[PDB]
This record gives C-alpha cells, structure tokens and sequence, in this order.
DNA sequence: CACAGTGGTAGT
DNA sequence: ACTACCACTGTG
DNA sequence: CACAGTGGTAGTAGG
DNA sequence: CCTACTACCACTGTG
DNA sequence: CAGGATAGGGCTACCGGCGGTAGCCCTATCC
DNA sequence: GGATAGGGCTACCGCCGGTAGCCCTATCCTG
C-alpha cells in the first residue's frame, strides 16, 4: 500500500497548477498502471480541500463581531454580498465570489498554525501559548484587466476583474514588551502566499460595483482592526488581533479607492499633502501626513466646504481628496507600480537624450515616436528587451541597471548626459533596492541611512540636469521614492513586503485557474478559481511541497 | 410626442443607469454620475443640454456655499417652488446619504450656473438613509412641505451582516413629512401602508401626494397601488391621511414628466422584473382625485423593446431621458444607446 | 514491479499538460511521504522522450531518397536550414526549430505502431502482413497571433507564429482486392493527432520566410510521394507507402501557397477556378478542375505568356494564379474555417435582416454598426453568446442552431424573413454534417446523399429571400460548401477530419507551452515546444492514458 | 552628398531587403516585392514615385508579350542598351532562378509605363541558379556580351539535403559570359577567380567590370579587393583573361551608383556581420584603372548608425535608396527609409 | 533579490 | 539521482 | 454537427 | 453506509 | 474683445479597447 | 477620363497604441 495522504496530495495539484479532471486522468492512468491507489481519487481532494478553504475552524471574537453573523462555515460568498439584480436596482454586471474575510484569516492561520508553532519553538517560546497575537496582513487590491467575457447565463460582465487579497505578512505578540515577531514571511511577494480574497469582474475604473462589493470587507475589517481573534490551533485557542496594513493598492486603485484627487493631477501623493509643482522643486523634504481618517474628515469638509469656499481653493483646502475613501490603508505605496512608473519616466527620459532635448524641449512628436522606436530596437540589439507596449517588471529591471544607462548613452550626442543618466541610474539603483527588497534591515542598511543624500542628490540632479521633463511635471512615484521612501520604512517596516507585486503576479494565476482550474461558467468560474488559487496558496500544502528539502 | 437617438460625444459612460435629471430654471441638469466627482467636474453636477441630438454635460460650477453633495442614485428629488431636495441615493461608494441637499441656485448669467447647494440639517425624528425613493413637495397652507416615503435600505446595522452587506430591506412605509427651512422632520407611520416598497413615482400637488408604482421587494411584487397622502397643517401642528385608489398600476421605477400643468405622463418603468414597462401612463390630478389615462405609446425602438434596462428622469419640457445597454465590442466604447423622449 | 515505468509517467506528465519543472515538484513531494520510487525521475523520462521524438528508431527507403540525409539520428532541426541568417542575405527573423517529415513522420508510425497492429489483427485479418501500408495523411499549417516572445536573443521575430503540424488518419494496406482501414484514425482532428512538424516564427502574411521554412519539408514530402518508408517495427519490416494529403491549410493560407489571390478576390475558390460571379448565379455546379500540378503549370503559364496576353486575360486564363504554387495540397477545405467564415456570414445577414435589408438595400456603416449591436446584446440575454472581436468555432455551432433563428427573429416583425432564416439554417445544419463529420457517410448519409438538392434549395434561396447579400457575390466558404463538398466527399472520403478543425485545436497547447510548459528561452523555445507537443501527441502514450479500460 | 527620410504611405510593406531598383530614363522601378504579385500590382513591379522626399508606389503594368515576373530579391541585375537582365532573384518560393529576365519599357504612353520582361534561353555551360551577384554587359567593340560574377546559391540537387535545404554555398567561382543576341552562354573556370564570391558590388564599365568587395560565405570573409575582366569578344570569342588589383574596400553588399560619368559611388554595404558600413567609399575608373576617394559618410542623426542592418540599390541617376528595420509597434513602421544624394 | 517556474544539460 | 546555472518568463 | 477539458454535484457500481 | 466509477452543466481555448 | 469654451498634447497613473491586417474589388477626384 | 484615395466585402484568427483621468496649451466665439 502506498496510497498518499488526499491532503499530501492536493499540494500536488494546487503547486503543479494541475487541473481536477486533470489530476483524475492522472489518477486513473497510474492507478490501472500498477493498481494501486497511490494517489487519492478527485473527492479525495474534494473532502481534504473542504476543511483548508475558510469556514471549517471555528473561532468567537472578545469584542463581538459589529455588523457580521457568528456563522463559520461561509465557504464563498457570492462577492455580491447579497446586492440586489433587480433591474429596478443598478444593472450589476459582476459575477463576483468573495471568502468572508474574518473567515479566509482563520483558515490561513489554522494552515499557517504549523508555521507559528515552529517559529515560536525555533523562538523557544511556549509551544502552548494562548497569548494575545497581533496580526500584520497586507490587501492588494488589484484591477486586473483584458480576462475574457465568457459566454454567460445572462450576466455580461467587464473584460476586467479587480482581485482582493489579504497576505498575511507577519503574526506578531508582544513577549514581555518584546514583540518576538513569529512569522518572517519568506517570500512575501510570492505567488503562493497573496491569498485570493475576492475575484470580481468588475474594473478598477469603476467605483461602484467595486465598492458594492467591497463595502462588506472593509466593514468586516473595520470590525476586525478593532476586535480580537482566537483560533483553536494544536487544540489552543490562539487569541489573534490584527492590523491590517493593506497598502498594495496601486496608484490608480488607491486614487479610486480613497477618493483622492486622481491619479495625474497638481496633486501628486496619496501619502503626502502636497502639489506636483512644490514636489518638482523639493522632491526630498516632504512630510507624511495624507492618513485615511484624514481623507475622511477631508471629505466631509469638501461635502461641507464648511468655510465656504469655491472648488478650487476647496481643493487646496483639502488638498487632495474629491470623493470619499471608503477603505482603509495607511499611507504607503507600491513597489512594484513605483520601479514600473519610474522605470516608463526613465524610458521616457531616454527618449529624451536621445532627442537631445535637454536642449530643445519644441522638438516634433513623430521625432519622440522615432526616439522610442530606435530605442526600442537598440534595447532589442543591446540588452535584448523586444518592444512591450506600457511596461512591465521583468522588461524594468532588465532595463533600470547600469548596462542599459550605459547602451543607451553611446546613443546620447552629449558626455554630459551620458554622466548625467550614468549618475541617474546608478543612484535611483542604489536607492531602489530599498524598497524593492523585501526588507532593507539585511538587504542594504547603508543604503537606508545614505538615503537622505541619496535622494537629495537625485532631486538636485532632476533640478539642473533635468530642467526639462522636471520643471513641475515630476512623477507621482518619483515624490514618494524620493521623499517618502524613509518615512514609510521607518513606520511600516519595509515596503517591498507591502506591495502588491505578489498580488499582480497572483493575476497569472487568475488566468490560469479561469482558464484551466474552474468550470467555465460565468456564474461558477470565480467560485473554482478563488478557491483554487487560494489553495495553492495555502501553506497545508506548501509545506507538502518544501519541508521535503527543507 | 417624440423620441429619439440623443447622442453624446464626451462623457458618454457617465449617465449611469439610475441617476437624476433636473429640469431646473428651464435648463435640463444631470446629477449623480458613474465613479466619483471627476476633477473634470469635480462638481458632482452637469449642466445637461442638448440640440440636434449630441448631449452637452458641460460641468456646472458650484458657488461658495454650496455643499459639495456626492453623485447620489437612485435619489429623492422634488423641484420645490425653483429649488430642489435632494435626499439618500446610493453614494457612489454604496453608502446612503441622511442627508436632504436643497440645489438651489446662486447665479446663472450668461447663459452659465452656480447651483447653490445647502446641505440641511434633519432634525428630531427624522428618516434613515434610503434610495429608490422620491420625496415631493405639498403646500397645506400655501407652505412647501415634504413628503418622504418607501425608499429601498441597507438593512440597520445591527442586524445587517456583511454577508447580506448588500441587501436592500424596502423601509418600513412611514410617511416623512418633513417640515423644512424652520425645522426639519415629522415623519407619521400610516395605517393603509404597512408593505413598504421604493422606486415609487409621487407626485407633488397642491394639499396632496398621489404614489404611484414601485416594488415592495418585501414581496418581490409591483404592486398595483396608488395612495392619496393629504397634509393639512393646523396652527400648531401638521397631519396626513392615506387613501388608495382604485386602478393603480403595476410597475416599478417609472419616470415622471409633465408635458404640460396638472398632467404627468409616467413612461413606462419595469412592469414585469424580466419585461419592462412598454407603455405611458397619462394621470390627470384633479382638484382631489386623479385619472391614469393611459396615453398612446410611442412605439419603441427595435431595441428598448429587446434590451432589458433604462432608466432617466424629468427633463421638463415633457421630455423623458432613456439608456438601454450595448454588449462588449466594446464595453465602454458604448457603454449605452441613450434616447430622449418629448412626451 | 517498484513502482511505475518512466514512458508512463511521461504520458502522466504531458497528456495532462505537467511542466517538467512542476513534474520534479511532485516527484520529490513524492519522496518525501512515498519514499518509494514512483514517476521515473526526469532523466529516464527524458531518455524516455528521446525514444519516441524522431531520429531513434532506425528506418529506410527502397527507392533511396533524394534531396535528403540518410540519417536517423536528427529530431529537432533548424527550419532555417542553412539559411544563414546573415545581413547579405534576407533578415530571417524566425525562431524555426523544426522536426523531419521523414523521422517524424516514422517517429509517430512507431509511436502509434500498437493502435495499427491492434487494428491489423481487427477485421478478422492478418497482422503478418508487411505489404505497402499505403497511408494516408494530413498536412495542417495554421499561422497564429499574439505568441509574443518579449526578451529574445536578438532574433527579432513577428509577434505571429506558424505550426506546420501535420497528422495520419488511415493505415491501408493492398489485401488482394481492397485496402483495409487498418487505423482509421477516430478523432483526426483531435491535438492529440495533430503531429507539430514545424513552429515557425513568422507571420501568415509573410511568404518568403515562410517559404524558407516549408521548402525544406516540401522537398522531403515530394521525395517521399515517390518512395516507401521501409521500417521494421514489431521485429518485422511493415513496408511502408505514402500520399500526404494536406488539407488543413486555412484558406487564406491555401491560396497563399497555391499562389492564389488572397480572399476578398473576384476569383475565390481553391477548386474549380470559378468566378465569383460565376459562383453567384450557377452556385451548385462546379467541377473540380484546381489542383497543385495544375496550379504549378497555371503559374508556370501565367509567366512564360506564351501566347502574350496582358494582367487581366491571364488572371482570366490562369483563372486566378498569380503567385508560384508552393505546398503540393490535395484540393479540399477545412470544416473549421467553414463553418467559421459561414456563421460570419450568418452574422453579418441577421444583422442585415434586423436592419431590414432585404427591403432598403444599401445603409450607413453607422446603421451596420446599429441594429447589430442589438444583435449582439439579444444573443447575449436571451441566447448566451457574446460579441467576439472575431468569428470562432464554440460561437458557431452555438449560432448555427435554428434556436438562435429564434433568438434573431424575436427582433424582426417581417414574418417571411422569420421563416427565411428558419429554412436558411435548417438547411445548413443539414449540409454541415456533411462536412462538419469526421465521416458523414458513416455518421450522417441521409443527409449526405440529400446533399446534392440541399444544396440546389439553399442557393435557389440565397437567389430568392437573400439577394440584398449573394446579388453577384459569395463567400469562398458559401460556394465551397453548396459545391465541391460532395465531391470532396467522395475524392478524399470525409472532410471533418482532414478539416484543420484540430490543428487550430492544436494552437491552444501550443500557447499554453510557450507560456507553461516549455523553456521561456529566445531561440529553443520552439524546440522543447516542439518536443512537448510531439508528446502530447505520442500515441505510446495516450494509449497509457485510455489504459483505464 | 547628403539624404532625406524617404516615407512611404502605403504599400510600405513591400520593399523588402534585396530589392532591385530598376532606372529606365531616369524614372525609377521598384522592384522585388515582399510577397508576390498583389492585385493592387499583378507583376511585381512597382513606379516608384518620389515627390517632395516623400514616396508613394503606384502600381505598373507589363506588356501583353512579357512574361510577368516573381519580385526577386538580392537578384543579380543591370541596366544597359533601358534594357534590363536580372537573374537568379530567389522567389519568394525561396527558389532560385535559372530564368534570366531582359526587363525594358515598351511604351511609356499617357504618364504611365510598361514593361516587356522577356526570358531567354542559354545554351552551352548554362549558369546555375544563383542570386547575390550581379550581372553587367560590357560595350567592347559594339559586341553584346555579358558577365555573370558568381554569387552564392545552392548546391545541385545530387548534393543538397533537408536538414539544411537552404544550405546557400557560394557558387563556383567564375565570370559566366552570356549572349544577348543569342540568349545562350559560355563561361570559363578562371585560373584566377579562384574564390567563390557573393554580394559584390561590379561597378561597370566597356570591358573592364572591376568586382568590388562583397561576402564570400566560403570562409565567412569580406574580402575587400577586386578583379579585372577583359572580354575578349571577336566573332570567335578566345579565353578571357583576369589581372587581380588591389585598392577593393570591405563591404559584404553595398550598393553601386552612377553619377552619369565613370565616376561611381559605392555606398555601405557591410564592412562586418554586426558592424555594418557607414562609409560611403567611391570610385573613378577609366579604361584599365581604378580608384577609391572615401567620401566623407554623410552626417546622418542616432537612428541608421544604430541599425545594425540596411537594404536597397541605386535610384538610378546618382542616389540611393536604402532602409533601415524600424520595428517599432508592428506587432506600425514597418522600416525606415533614406535616399542618399550624392553631389 | 518577484518569482515560482522552463527544459536542459553541467556538473558530481 | 540531486541541485545549479541559465537566459528568460508573464503576470504588469 | 471538435475535442479535450472544466470542477461540483449527482447518480449510481463493488464491498 | 462507504468508496470509487462515470454522467452530466454550459462553456472554454484554439480557432 | 478676452473670458470662456472645447478639445487636443501631454502630465501622470497606468496593467487595452474599438477595431485591424493583408487582399481585393468596386466606389470615388484633378489636369 | 486615366490615373489615384475610401469604403465595403472576404478570409483572417489585435495591434498600435487602450486609454482614466488631470494640467496646460492650441484653437475658436460675440463683426
Ligand atoms: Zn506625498
Ligand atoms: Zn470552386
């Protein structure tokens, strides 16, 4: 007899992207190959999965639960959340399908349970401790696009889909007014650890499907940033508080979701109350002030002007906000559209010294399109990065380094900017792994702490080198890694451990599993995927797949 | 008597189904859009024109003490004696608004508009956030006075969860008579309504309010009932009185124009949830009853007639707004087929 | 004993699309609780592959063959072929790692050897046999999009691909008075059939490239027509005899390598060298009288002008040809391409029919674009079906159903053009099994032999109800269809099958390599693609795979 | 001694790498296009209309007695006396071309043209399939003879193979000598072109055809260098001779021009695989000499230096036309193109 | 250090 | 029989 | 009238 | 009463 | 006259949407 | 009227940028 453990498999179709019917081929072939069962039939994998996804370990909350019912067996909400499809209602054209949130934490944390006990008897803490956790989990937001419209039982949704996703980032306690932190995530962008929460398809451009349906979330959170946990993990009742530090949202689904001003607009950061002309000037001595509550009370004084005022000097009074922020999120940013933003303003920025026009900023439009198409083939000659249409990440860090800075500037009909992009580039890459690493505590110390000239000369580079492309028309990611990246790390941590790279990677696995691991069926297709993007990054299986080296 | 293939050449995915028309000092005005005030417009409002069938939003500023309202759908909306309350809808972060917003008007020279709008303070016992509604107006003494009613709601938050986060419980159908510009609020529970439904077209004559149509989802049904609320305000204090009439009509989410005094031509609405109302509904408010007469239809488009939403408001001039859908080659390059109707 | 045998675990690791990083995965989880030795590690599955990719098992041609290496030993080669890729000559810029038709085509024999035997001794007949296997086979060429290879090595190829994938269906053999079907392929549409030859990187427009790529393997097909693969399999030599009938071509690329005028001409057809017109009004008539070595003459013609006539008398007199016949096709056509073509058509008349047409006859491309998005939205509540950039094949089928004349009809008060469309796809869901079958005769022959006046009825109608469409006009695909199909039925002996319908099928694996489960290289990506989707088409395997029962 | 940005509206998409251009009374032919013949240009051809720098392509026609010919590219042409010969060509069925085509311009009636593109016969030691040379008829004595220096091509089918079928080895190094009354040919195996030679550019003359540069693939070399050919052409042609001569620059395939005169430009060809030619190099020859005045490479701007690849041939009179690949958004631009005036 | 892959040899 | 490069990925 | 999935549930074979 | 084998559902990529 | 409007470049964000090649054929403009 | 652009068909199987929004910036009114 060598049949498997159905949990031990499970972690070899949900980390081998293997698809059911799929694995029941398998299945059928080895098992009248040698006729033993060695894997475990497909309700196997069914009966298993049915105790990882949410809704099996049950839980109770010190301060009650305000606005949510007691219930643990929520296995997938309707992401709709009940809303209403009379067409008397608002057309909603959004098959959604969300994990009560404050039910998919539980069921991470009774598969991430292994993981706390050995990091708190590796800790030589009480293997046995029904202490008083604080949980740091991180929301990324995304809104994902260009998916598919599969042919539906009525609905026709957006060929969109945001995708909500808590990571839990770290499990915390404070031992003794030591905070012992018991759970280092090991890869905290990694495509097996930014649990799928909610899969609509609706689109970040919109605000009102989207928060239809994320209204239950951030209502649920906001009960949860504000009641206590307690798991029956190893038989203890683990008693878990969090504090949700869900800042991988994008510049544009921050925008949107905080009801900020916009994305491109005189006002420039949704961390810092300050105009695009004033961050193309300091870029270094900013402050962090734009908190969520803030936004709030702004919103009401724009709803209010309660001086009185006109719309515009209203804007400067609130100084950012137009709409109301209806989540919550500390302000922060996000690495991975940071590198890619900075990584276009370069792209961009190469076109430039291509075009010479640190000289001549009246230069043709069509010369601008044959900047960049000569670059594109130099870059496809040189360094090897064929022509992509925005940008990406792999395209950016291939192209953000000294050799493409350097392939790029034989083109450049100027030593001076050939030392100017030399200094450019190597600076910001030197402050870039600040942020893009997952931490910068072991990473690049000296980086941190020069990070003050650093930046300083990188904004002073921009003034005079850079008079053009800079005189006022500087980035939204330029501000904040320029003049935010040291008060972030120094209230938050890190950052790379708080964006959303992960979770724009966990995208790949929304089209594989919409492709591969679902019913294609619009009403059906999130169900299968949200779960089984969720069981992949589940660690009950993961564990299956690394504790055999490790 | 008229329709046709309004057009729009920017913002054309802003009219969102279940928004607000204003017919406001003889300009048209859209109000409560898709996202959020675009900074663009970071008004909330639109100054809605049109000629020759391509529809101008041109972006109606504010004045100094207007209260930036929100994009509210689904809203309650009575053009008071040139003014307007504007109360609940759904915030376009899903929420509703408590609040009555009086859009009034600072100044409108040169063919331009400032749209005074005065947040007002509910006072007392006063009415929860709801939507789907229409407040209106009543004058018992010569007096504008108002008429809150139905209105679909999130349930309460104690008994709301976030699994049913988003469920709509029709209120408990409780007249809100609000006594406004001195005070605020007087809301009176009546005998004769006791399901409570929403997207209820009232009317706003003279001594009384005549519901008309709506959806008590409570039954998930368009019920066929009409109701007299008659307000006589003594020295002291106010009052009110219930009487259905026989023959009401069956729909949902109707639309209420004029095309001329005393006279509303309620175009259609959604009869049947899957088959929308199809016809007009010509009503006659007499000095204390009404006549629904059903006007001739003016004969659809091949689409409204296969599609399955639309939606719009009172432009005034006895003309009607409209948008039914149009699938994904594109989604937003569409996004809608509006039609206006003078009728 | 101890476990399984590493082809199996092949089989288990491409026949359900395992990337053999993501096999190695699973395997040392394995480990890690079985401890025992299941799934035969990569490395004897590997020399497992190497087994069944060409150049392993040995073979021979009695007639010696020209033009070609006496070898047994090459699989993946370069499509290139020597075309140096220099800048003095042209700018190939195609990642082509192509296999041999001849070591591929005898790799898949072998691959398949137990489905013929298994069949050799079905029939209650022989399977001593050596005689001439004279088979007969398919060549599917499909050129695709969006396969974008993003950071290459410098090779700056199309954002297009193109896989000469080419298929066998039957195994026959020269028993006294007939030719058994020893293997009658049951699905020769399906991937699992469709043997890749060659993935090359370049567009379908492309024709010099292309062609650099498919001379090569048109010279091995042309030398083997002549000859006869000699192998020994079983331990006995199964004298093999060839004609690869290639169908699956797609039109457009059918009359590209034939060298005819791309569709949209006044002359579309691949068969019968008829007009449009002439489509127009005969419409049921057409001999087939357009092949390739009278294509090749016809160029050849309308280049020597011997008799010294100008453009339009010789387009006229070689009734189309242009260009060079490339590919040495056999005359037929691709179901799929059909029936996509078709159903466009369909589309493009219940739009029509929604905008009356048939009474105004001319409109604004404004009111196309109206009245048509109605179309659209009405397929999607009442029908599910939604719009699509382009026509598919699921859309059709979904839209060839005299349902969806219902769902059309819902929004057209003319009562007669209901029963119009009623009749119209009555009429071509009786052609369609026709075609549309992998053996109609066998599957659908009422209709089959009804064909003949189904045809007659359909163009009597496009003349009566549909002549604002069809007034001096057809689609290559509508004359195709009410002609040549009966005589295609009859020459070749199906359609559904040498259709392209399964090398198009083929496309959706070979994308979800290139992206999963093969190298994300800049220049062998196509090599290990190739090799991965030749063993997704191994039949040594899917018959482990069917082993269940 | 400068160029221009040569752009092309449509049919941009067909001047692909190898294509001749043809130079029939100074109105100038594309030739060699992508595909193949295209209804928009049934032959090939292409009139090549160049107009304020910029280009457009309309289409041309051939005689009713020609023979419409494949667009051959990297063929081997000329231009002598408005009458063409282009061989070998490599169709776009990547086949060589035996077939020998005398283009000329039958009649150039109402601001249009028209070809007659004749084949011809060659008997004797026939010339193998080839492409990459060129072929040049030399005016001695008034006796028409042509000289064919061997490009590269592929081997005799009793020696090619699949697995490198487009295995090109550079043809056998000869002068292959060519009638044009006749049509048939002779050649010699020289005991001094002992190299088998591809892609020179053989700048003409009466008899003197000096072989400049190319890329001879049998050992990946580009030898700079030359070859003198003397045609010894009585009524009874004896063996001709050769007489090496140095000066011959590196280029792999450059482009020749005339500039009405002996005084030939040679324009880059490659001077390496990845380090192509950017100088312009010339020539001034006489009856029995040869020289080379580099030419001070025309200043151009960062994109064509950095293209790492061009294409093209002489415009006829004294300028050439070359492209750049400018891949841009294609998935757009399809190439960059430059015309070179020289003086 | 995104990152968990992708064959494939390299090596060991 | 194991990992280690190794250019490259597609999500972005 | 392709085909090979697409997973949940359903429905029913061997104890 | 339980486990394991199919039978579905509309729909999916590839076209 | 001068704000005011309306719309396009271009500033971000950015993670794409109304259409496009590649032919072809039958319309339509200028001396 | 004999050349030369545009808009529909016909077969393909999306590709040049898709924008979503926010400045300025370039034109366009009341003669
Ligand atoms: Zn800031
Ligand atoms: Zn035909």
């Amino acid at each position: 007899g060598s049949g498997l453990q159905p949990a031990v498999c499970l972690a070899i179709r949900v980390n081998t992207f293997l698809s059911c019917s799929q694995y029941h081929k398998m299945y059928r072939t080895v098992k009248a190959i040698t006729g033993r069962q060695i894997f475990q039939p497909l309700h196997a994998l069914r009966n298993a999965e049915k105790v990882l996804l949410p809704g099996y370990h049950p839980f109770e909350w010190q301060p009650p639960l305000k606005n949510v019912s007691s219930r643990t067996d929520v296995g997938i909400i309707d992401g709709l959340s009940g809303l209403a499809s009379s067409v008397d209602e608002y057309p909603v054209d959004t098959i959604a399908k969300r994990f009560r949130y404050d039910s998919a934490l539980v069921s991470a944390l009774m598969d991430m349970e292994e993981d706390i006990l050995e990091g708190m008897r590796s800790q030589d803490l009480d293997d046995y401790l029904n202490g008083p956790f604080t949980v740091v989990v991180k929301e990324s937001c995304d809104g994902m696009g260009d998916v598919s419209e599969k042919h539906g039982s009525g609905p026709a949704v957006p060929e969109k889909a945001v995708r909500f996703s808590f990571t839990v980032m770290r499990i915390t306690i404070e031992h003794g007014s030591q905070n012992v932190k018991v759970f280092e995530e090991p890869k905290p962008n990694s495509v097996l650890c930014c649990k799928p929460l909610c899969l609509m398809l609706a689109d970040e451009s919109d605000h009102e499907t989207l928060t239809a349906i994320l209204s239950p979330l951030i209502a649920e959170r906001e009960a949860m940033k504000s009641s206590e946990l307690t798991l029956e993990m190893g038989g203890i009742p683990r008693t878990f508080k969090f504090i949700f530090r869900g800042t991988g949202y994008d510049e544009k689904l921050v925008r949107e979701v905080e009801g900020l001003e916009a994305s491109g607009s005189v006002y420039i950061c949704t961390l810092c109350d300050t105009t695009r002309l004033e961050a193309s000037q300091n870029l270094v001595f900013h402050s962090i002030t734009r908190s969520h509550a803030e936004n709030l009370q702004r919103y009401e004084v724009w709803r209010s002007n309660p001086y009185h005022e006109s719309v515009e000097e209203l804007r400067d009074r609130v100084k950012g906000v137009s709409a109301k922020p209806f989540i919550e999120t500390v302000p922060s940013i996000d690495a991975l559209h940071c590198d890619i933003g900075n990584a276009a303003e370069f792209y961009k920025i190469f076109q430039l010294e291509i075009g010479e026009v640190y000289k001549h900023p009246n230069a043709s439009k069509e010369e601008r399109k044959r900047w960049q198409a000569t670059l594109d083939k130099h870059l496809r000659k040189r360094m090897n990065l064929k022509p992509i249409m925005m940008m990406n990440g792999n395209f950016a860090r291939k192209l953000m380094t000294q050799e493409t800075v350097d392939a790029v500037c034989e083109l450049i009909p100027s030593e001076e900017r050939h030392e100017a992009l030399r200094e450019l580039m190597d600076l910001y890459l030197k402050m870039k792994p600040v942020w893009r690493s997952s931490c910068p505590a072991k990473e690049c110390p000296e980086s941190l702490c020069q990070y003050s000239f650093n930046s300083q000369r990188f904004a002073e580079l921009l003034s005079t080198k850079f008079k053009y492309r800079y005189e006022g028309k500087i980035t939204n990611y330029f501000h904040k890694t320029l003049a935010h990246v040291p008060e972030i790390i120094e209230r938050d941590g890190s950052i790379g451990a708080w964006a959303s790279e992960g979770n724009e990677s966990g995208n790949k696995l929304f089209r594989r599993f919409r492709k591969m691991n679902a019913r294609q069926s619009k009403c059906y297709e999130m169900e299968d995927v949200l779960k089984h993007h969720w069981l992949y990054t589940s660690k009950y299986l993961q564990k299956f797949m690394n504790a055999h080296n490790a | 008597m008229a329709l046709q293939m309004v057009t729009v050449g920017h913002n054309i995915a802003l009219i969102q189904p279940g928004f607000s028309l204003m017919n406001f000092d003889g300009q048209v005005f859209f109000f409560g859009q898709k996202g959020w005030p675009k900074r663009s417009c970071p008004t909330g409002v639109f100054h809605f024109d049109i000629k020759q069938n391509h529809l101008k939003l041109k972006p109606a500023i504010f004045s100094k003490d207007s209260c930036y309202l929100p994009p509210l759908r689904y809203p309650a909306t009575c053009s008071y004696k040139h003014q307007y309350i504007i109360h609940g809808g759904k915030t376009p972060n899903n929420e509703l608004s408590d609040k009555i917003y009086i859009m009034s008007v600072a100044c409108k020279n040169n063919k331009k508009v400032t749209f005074r709008c005065t947040e007002k303070d509910l006072v007392g016992d006063v009415p929860e956030p709801r939507y789907g509604h229409s407040i209106d107006v009543v004058y018992s003494r010569g007096k504008s006075m108002g008429v809150l009613f139905g209105g679909r709601s999130y349930m309460p938050s104690t008994q709301r969860t976030t699994e049913k986060w988003n469920s709509v419980a029709d209120c408990l159908p409780h007249v809100f008579l609000i006594d406004f510009e001195f005070g605020c609020a007087t809301s009176y529970i009546l005998p004769e309504l006791q399901d409570g439904l929403s997207f209820h077209v009232s009317i706003a004559r003279n001594d009384t309010v005549y519901i008309l149509g709506g959806h008590s989802l409570a039954s998930n049904i368009r019920p066929a009932n009409l109701y007299r609320i008659r307000v006589d305000l003594p020295l002291g204090t106010p009052a009110v009185n219930c009487t259905v009439l026989p023959g009401g009509i069956s729909v949902s989410s109707a639309i209420l124009t004029q095309t001329n005094n005393d006279e509303f031509v309620i175009v259609g609405g959604y009869q049947l949830e899957n088959q929308k109302r199809m016809v007009c509904s010509l009503v006659s408010l007499g000095d204390n009853t009404i006549e629904i007469s059903e006007m001739e239809t003016p004969d659809w488009t091949s689409d409204i007639k296969h599609s399955k939403i639309w939606f719009g408001s009172n432009m005034g001039n006895g003309t009607i707004f409209l948008g039914i859908p149009g699938d994904n080659k594109q989604a937003m390059s569409e996004a809608f087929y509006f039609y206006t109707l003078r009728c």
